């Protein structure tokens, strides 16, 4: 069996395309 | 959805008929020792307050935790002010607005303000029975 | 917050505390699994001071299991609610101290007592800030008043600011197994009197004596008897689990009941109690609860009341309910029951009050009281002490284990100085 | 602008402090919210789009009532850190409160305190309630005083306190309480406010005629006493009359601040409509000795200062008119040194009332505030309680323990006394 | 593409957008692919959301309000813990002002109509169906997942249920409330949800 | 075999909403 | 025209910068692809059509951080060589960033700044963003120093060290890199600026309530104080401050110029719905002592000089009289040789909120810079445990392996405690 993998690093969780303001 | 009893039949109330006057609604069940024993008492002390005088002053909005049709129509067929309609969603809508848990709890008396937030509680699972008067139809009157 | 961390020992102290977490989980909703079922917020917003989150939303007691042998732990796990512990938590002896409190606190109790204050330390430091700590074990027995009152002692060693209040079951009066009784119970009264803040006394005759009269049951088990003392146990902390209009903690309690430090032995009492007939024709007043619980024959114990002077007492009202009609009841018991009370302590009573009544009723009330008429239980102990001190009678299975002769007469000298201390307040 | 600042301590504090902060709410109609649809300024503070904050800190060291109400209807209407609660309650305890657990919270209270008081000049003064027989309001209301003449040393401070009740007390640990934090409050309180429960308990059973009432029901009543002494700063009248107006007419001894209070008119629902409530009517009826708000005769008094805080539809002839009746009615005695000792503060905006309570919309009212001579039984009655228990030490080594000398019990004994000899000397 | 690209909702956008952006330019220099900010969706559609004992509410009284999508399951332990505070939020909320400010839709990954129905019986905000594709298209969307059997195109688990996602007028997230992710703050991130400035205009 | 929750507390009873005078 | 160039070395000093250079971007209005749909000059680049690039260098000896950057979100927003990456990581050691892995790296690095220093003249000066604790932040983060002043002269470079933290470490030799590093950049930083780990997230706990902040939280608090300082820079303002108005009103002596920071208000959403946000309350939180950046406790120092820069609608008549009242008070006490001693700086723009941020949207905003003698104490602190362990010579073997000699820590020991002795001087 296996296990799937989950993870993803903490500068791409919080480290996105943000909306501009206008 | 409010609808009131006349000779023969029901109609459905004006909204013109709750301005000017105070609005109490009574959150009741049918089959109950202490709801039959309140029901004769606000029905006498409705007729004298409301034909002692030329204008009416309060009136009652009858609400119902009763299971029947049958029993709904029973209590309807000689209770002299408003109800509501049992297949109306407000029924509903009022209980889980209201907070009765369908006991100690019935009945009720919840006097509301015109901006359909409540002017007042009264209980009667109590010794005390000379409750009725103490809620001030004089002060709160809708627009 | 704070939390209570629960420490149970012996075979009683298993048995009528097991169904303790059946009357908490029932109040709070807590399905047998873990989860929770009711739908509404009050319960849930103070839920730590008796459970964990365990990360996977299921809330697991902060209650620590004790015995010397095997068999109640198996029978504890086994029925309903059994799967709520935290396997952990539980701590096995293989032995078992067959009613020998030398062997359950010198000898065989300390190869057990690091582990199990092993688990004490990890539940309790890991917390925000502890209040304190219960108790519940019985006195006849070995593995329960013995491994019991070690715990306690150690206890108040590590942490000496917390309360620490024990829901103890004293012998009975007449009608006893466990023929070596009085040996076990007097050392585990010396030593909880140094270390223990409140000690709540339950008997067992006292519980058979108000399920003949009052819950009219014709045969009545011994789970019946845990419900009914599960049922005080848990109205103790109805201020700290819900809100209400007066609060009243443990450490409330502590400093309103007890003058003076070294006598601090209560006596548990719950209203109301009526039979499933006549259950729906009574008027659920409080001039009805306050005449229930000051009553001799609603205690739990069997020591007359009426025999004494109550120095202090306080009552725990639940439900919602008039606090004008509480406060002037509780004044009209001390008026008429002036002679039972004791003068140099203005206004003896104490209210406080609940708003979440008890599930399935609308008012109760829990009563606590310092009664000087608790010391015809310390003289019958004391007495069938002497009886069997005089002849040497079954020391041999003390003195054999490594206990000393000495602290017999130690345990003698501090009971009598305590029935005498008790006697100048009469 | 004009702004006093209220600050609740105690289980009582804080319930008492929901009363009054529903009734001004309600007053100057302003929502649940904290916006409405300047005579607010002096209890709400702004902050950009029309919401009006409360001037108000609550205090308690117990989190089960502060935290009840962040979860309650008014969680946003109150700022989230003006509500400060601590871990484990006082318990009883004035030692706890004021040594071990009380120093913890005290300096987060100043904060808020401080940044309260820093946001205008022209602060009027502080109000305070607080319980004197419980742990925190008596222990955490010391410090507060303490810390708080040291720094604002001008302001005047007006406390109501709760005072135990001669026959129901619901402590043992209450006669200690009480005379302990008399000494607190002799020289830090500039005026205090003396106030009962169970006299408010009659008052609401044969006034109105509620049989079996609750607290609930009686913090109403106060919400509207404190509603009245502050009605002068915030709506418009013909006699105004703040709060440093009342330590210059009340107190004529730095020693004597202890004082009465009385209501006028608590009227039901059935009887208001029935009845004239005639100006010379509710003043008769406010000096009624047993519609006095502590249970504490004043016929074995003398009236040394009176206060009459008329609210409504008042003309300032038959004010004049009323309390010349009273004045020549013999029961009453009046003082021989202070000839006149009335006031009149009259006010336009009539008594606004909650709805779902207890009273009747009433066009005028009066308050009354009174210093008498009747204050020395009800401090001999809790004299004479704590020579009993402290005759042989009881619940004595609950106080050492925690840091309180053995001593001060000793030492506030005698200033009561001091107290009770400087209330007997001046009636003569 | 926000908050994803890989969304089948956004790919459904995509499609429809620059559709209309062909017709346009068929029909009549216009930007071709279409700006992200140009695109334009309906989210919730006429059959979509019901309410308390099933009567059809349109997308037009969700105006002016801030709106967020409860992602529950009904045996989660965490999801039953959640509710009751989030009941008593919505409440007061709702009470303390003259108008109504929040609304929760209610997406729900039960494993059946009987746990839909059981589960649902206690809520008043409205609730979207578990047959209707919507309750997966969002799912796939705001990146939920209980576990990681969905085919995920290089995803991170964004939140495990329960959840609370403040959903924008175009789908885009207003914020993240935190109650299982990295604050970690249970039953107390709901006190951190603005209102201000999270308009579903 | 349980029994559903039928209290509130009296601060959530006595303090709800309440309608401005006009 | 008017530029300044960002180094941020080290691990701290790149994701410092990813959250700095994520504020600029927002706030100037560009896209991660680098082209929005003058103020931009000062930071970004000018290529191609539309699109701007950052000013800026990024630096480590590992990649495990730089590559990472480069498989993120800002792909295309940095040039390529912008972020240069080494093989093999410092190691927490000082003597491998300068003599053993630093000397290959740094040729690269003052390649990419000559040529992006000599597009324009103008350079208003070097911003440097490094961590004093760790290797390459500390070690390479000197050579860049020493080779940067030498070429580029009289060029204004300012610094951000995160300094450690008292109590709070995550390495054990950082008591050897930091006063190593403090004798080298002691004479190559024109203004130094302390930040704390501790200092940070007791503001992050009493402010905007977050129990268990990252470090991203951290960063996004840094960035605003970044933005605030080159405001004036981009944005038009009343009364403007740029980069070289900080060295000549903070450093009164050449080797004193370590230095403090505090922001306010840093305000939650749940907050700033309750409080007005005045110029007299946001700059008397800015002087609170909980309120500061490194983690020193202002009352047992002196303020040497200070620097106020006020962001928003702030009217230039409220700063003055914001700032005569703290003048007035006297927990603030200033030094007897500086009697006119703040300055004043006001920019119209409001600070730009990051969206799924924690703070929330305010209309004004103080950054406030303090030159003050306490921190004597933040270097004595640091000077009592690297004695207390250099003098058994543990952790020495690593560094004298390296290539240094010891006789470099003697050397760099005595020089710190010159300094030590400088600003005991100068408190008189
Ligand atoms: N009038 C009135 N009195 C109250 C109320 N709540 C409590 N009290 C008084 O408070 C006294 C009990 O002390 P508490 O106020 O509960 O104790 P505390 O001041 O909160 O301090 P702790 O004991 O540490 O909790 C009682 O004698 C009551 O008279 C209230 O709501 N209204
Ligand atoms: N303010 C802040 N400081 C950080 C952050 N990450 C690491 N640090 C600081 O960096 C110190 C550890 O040194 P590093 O920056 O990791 O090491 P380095 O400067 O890259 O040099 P090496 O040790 O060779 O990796 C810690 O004490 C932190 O104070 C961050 O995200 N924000
Ligand atoms: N009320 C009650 N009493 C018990 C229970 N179990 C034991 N006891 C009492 O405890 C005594 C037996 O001692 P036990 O607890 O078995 O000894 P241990 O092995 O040391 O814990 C008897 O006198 C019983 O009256 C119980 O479940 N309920
Ligand atoms: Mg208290
Ligand atoms: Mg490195």
């Amino acid at each position: 069996p296996t296990l799937p993998f989950n993870a993803q690093s903490c500068y791409r969780s919080e480290y996105v395309a943000k909306p501009l303001p206008p | 959805v409010v609808k009131r009893t006349q000779q023969g039949n029901y109609v459905p109330v004006r909204p013109d008929h709750f301005a000017g006057v105070s609005v109490a609604l009574f959150f009741a069940k049918a089959g109950h020792s202490k709801c039959a024993q309140i029901v004769p008492v606000v029905r006498q002390f409705y007729k004298t307050t409301n034909f002692s005088g030329e204008k009416a002053v309060i009136e009652i909005i009858y609400v119902s935790l009763d299971k029947d049709e049958q029993d709904f129509e029973r209590v309807r067929a000689l209770m002299p002010w408003c109800s509501v309609e049992y297949k109306s969603c407000l029924r509903k809508k009022l209980i889980e607005r209201y907070r009765v848990p369908n006991s100690t709890a019935i009945p009720l008396l919840i006097v509301i303000g015109p901006n359909g937030e409540e002017a007042g509680r009264m209980n009667f699972q109590q010794s005390d029975e000379f409750v009725l008067q103490r809620w001030d139809y004089r002060f709160n009157k809708w627009p | 917050m704070r939390e209570i961390v629960h420490v149970q020992g012996g075979q009683c102290g298993n048995q009528i505390g097991a169904k303790f977490w059946e009357v908490i989980s029932d109040e709070h909703g807590i399905d047998p699994t873990g989860t929770y079922c009711g739908d509404s917020d009050l319960q849930l917003e103070r839920i730590n001071v008796f459970y964990n989150e365990a990360t996977g939303g299921r809330f697991v007691p902060r209650a620590i299991l004790m015995d010397l042998e095997p068999g109640t732990m198996d029978s504890v796990r086994a029925g309903p609610f059994g799967q709520l512990f935290r396997p952990d938590n539980f701590v096995f002896g293989q032995t078992g101290a067959g009613n020998n409190w030398a062997k359950g606190h010198y000898t065989e109790g300390a190869e057990l007592i690091d582990s199990v204050l092993d688990v004490v330390r990890k539940e309790a430091e890991g917390c925000d800030c502890l209040q304190g700590f219960q108790i519940t074990h019985s006195l006849g027995g070995g593995t329960g008043s013995g491994m019991g009152t070690l715990l306690i002692s150690k206890v108040r060693e590590e942490y000496p600011d917390r309360i620490m209040e024990t829901f103890s079951v004293f012998p009975s009066p007449k009608v006893s197994d466990t023929v070596v009784e009085p040996y076990n119970a007097t050392l585990s009264v010396h030593q909880l009197v140094e270390n223990a803040d409140e000690v709540q006394v339950i008997d067992n005759e006292a519980l058979y004596d108000i399920c003949f009269r009052t819950l009219k049951l014709t045969t009545p088990t011994y789970g019946d008897l845990n419900h009914l003392v599960s049922a005080a146990m848990s109205g103790v902390t109805c201020c700290l689990r819900f809100p209400g209009q007066l609060n009243s903690d443990l450490r409330k309690l502590a400093v309103n009941l007890i003058p003076f430090p070294r006598l601090h032995f209560f006596l548990i009492g719950f209203a109301p109690l009526t039979s499933r007939g006549s259950q729906q024709y009574r008027a659920l007043s409080v001039p009805e609860l306050t005449q229930q619980m000051f009553d001799a024959k609603n205690m739990m114990c069997a020591s007359d009341p009426r025999h004494g002077r109550y120095l202090t007492a306080s009552a725990m009202f639940r439900g919602r309910m008039s606090t004008k009609e509480v406060d002037e009841q509780m004044l009209n018991v001390q008026n008429k029951n002036s002679s039972y009370f004791v003068e140099w302590i203005p206004n003896n009573m104490k209210s406080s009050v609940c708003d979440i009544p008890p599930k399935g009723l609308k008012m109760s009330v829990t009563f606590v009281g310092n009664s000087t008429a608790i010391q015809e239980m310390f003289k019958r102990v004391s007495d069938q002490f002497t009886a069997m001190f005089r002849r040497k009678a079954f020391l041999h299975w003390y003195t054999g284990e490594g206990m000393d002769e000495m602290e017999f007469t130690e345990a003698e000298s501090n009971m009598n100085d305590l029935v005498s201390e008790y006697q100048q307040y009469q | 602008m004009r702004e006093v600042i209220s600050i609740h301590v105690g289980q009582a504090g804080i319930q008492i402090g929901n009363a009054c902060w529903e009734l001004f709410c309600l007053e100057h109609g302003i929502q649940p919210d904290g916006q409405m649809p300047d005579a607010f300024n002096t209890f709400f503070s702004e902050t950009g789009a029309g919401k009006h904050v409360p001037r108000c800190v609550f205090l308690d060291l117990e989190p089960t009532v502060v935290d009840e109400v962040r979860t309650g209807t008014y969680r946003h209407l109150f700022h989230p850190e003006q509500l400060i609660s601590g871990k484990e309650d006082a318990a009883n305890n004035f030692a706890r409160g004021h040594y071990t657990i009380g120093k913890e919270i005290v300096d987060l209270s100043l904060d808020r305190i401080r940044k309260l008081a820093d946001n205008c000049t022209g602060l009027q003064g502080f109000l305070m309630f607080n319980a004197v027989g419980g742990g925190t309001g008596s222990g955490l209301g010391c410090l507060l005083l303490e810390r708080l003449s040291v720094d604002y040393g001008k302001k005047s401070k007006l406390n109501f306190c709760s005072w135990p009740s001669p026959q129901v007390s619901t402590a043992v640990v209450e006669p200690y309480n009480s005379v302990l934090s008399t000494h607190s409050l002799l020289e830090h309180t500039d005026v205090a406010v003396m106030l009962d429960n169970e006299a408010i308990y009659d008052i609401c059973r044969r006034n109105l005629d509620i049989e079996r009432p609750t607290y609930t029901n009686l913090n109403r009543l106060i919400a509207q006493v404190i509603s009245s002494l502050t009605a002068s700063l915030r709506f418009d009248g013909a006699l105004n009359v703040d709060v440093t107006e009342f330590q210059t007419n009340l107190v004529p001894y730095p020693r004597i601040h202890f004082m009465l209070s009385s209501y006028a008119p608590i009227i039901s629902a059935e009887k208001a409509y029935h009845e004239q409530l005639s100006v010379a009517e509710i003043t008769n009826s406010a000096f009624e000795p047993a519609s006095m708000m502590a249970k504490c005769d004043p016929r074995h008094g003398k009236y040394m200062a009176c206060c009459l805080m008329y609210r409504g539809d008042v003309v300032p002839k038959d004010v004049n008119a009323a309390v010349a009746t009273i004045k020549t009615k013999r029961t009453i005695q009046f003082v021989d040194w202070c000839p006149t000792g009335f006031k009149c503060g009259i006010n336009y905006q009539p008594p606004t009332v909650v709805p779902g309570g207890d009273l009747a919309k009433v066009m005028r009212a009066v308050c009354m505030i009174s210093n008498s001579t009747a204050i020395a039984e009800v401090f001999s009655r809790m004299d004479h309680k704590f020579d009993l228990m402290y005759a042989k030490r009881a619940f004595v080594h609950w106080y050492v323990g925690e840091g309180m000398e053995e001593g001060e019990f000793s030492e506030a004994r005698e200033d009561l006394a001091a107290l009770e000899k400087d209330y007997e000397e001046v009636g003569i | 593409s926000q908050p994803v690209f890989a969304s089948p909702l956004n790919v459904e956008k995509r499609r429809l957008n620059e559709e209309r952006a062909l017709m346009q330019a068929q029909k009549a220099n216009i930007q071709l692919p279409p700006n992200y900010g140009d695109m334009d969706l309906i989210l919730f559609p006429e059959g979509s959301l019901k309410n308390s004992n099933n009567t059809v509410i349109p997308q037009s009284h969700l105006k002016g309000k801030s709106v967020a999508l409860y992602f529950a399951d009904g045996a989660d332990p965490k999801c039953a813990s959640l509710l009751p505070f989030l009941l008593n939020y919505y409440r007061t909320m709702n009470e303390g002002g003259a108008n109504q400010k929040i609304e929760i839709i209610f997406v729900s990954l039960d494993r059946d109509r009987e746990a839909f129905e059981s589960h649902r019986a206690h809520m008043p905000w409205l609730s979207i169906d578990l047959e209707n594709p919507l309750t997966e298209i969002l799912k796939r969307h705001f990146r939920v997942m209980k576990e990681y059997e969905v085919p995920t195109y290089g995803y991170g688990s964004r939140t495990g249920v329960p959840s609370v996602i403040v959903i924008g007028s175009d789908g885009r997230e207003a914020q993240f409330l935190p109650i299982c992710s990295g604050l970690e703050e249970g039953d107390r991130a709901l006190l951190r949800w603005d209102w201000r400035n999270t308009k579903f205009a």
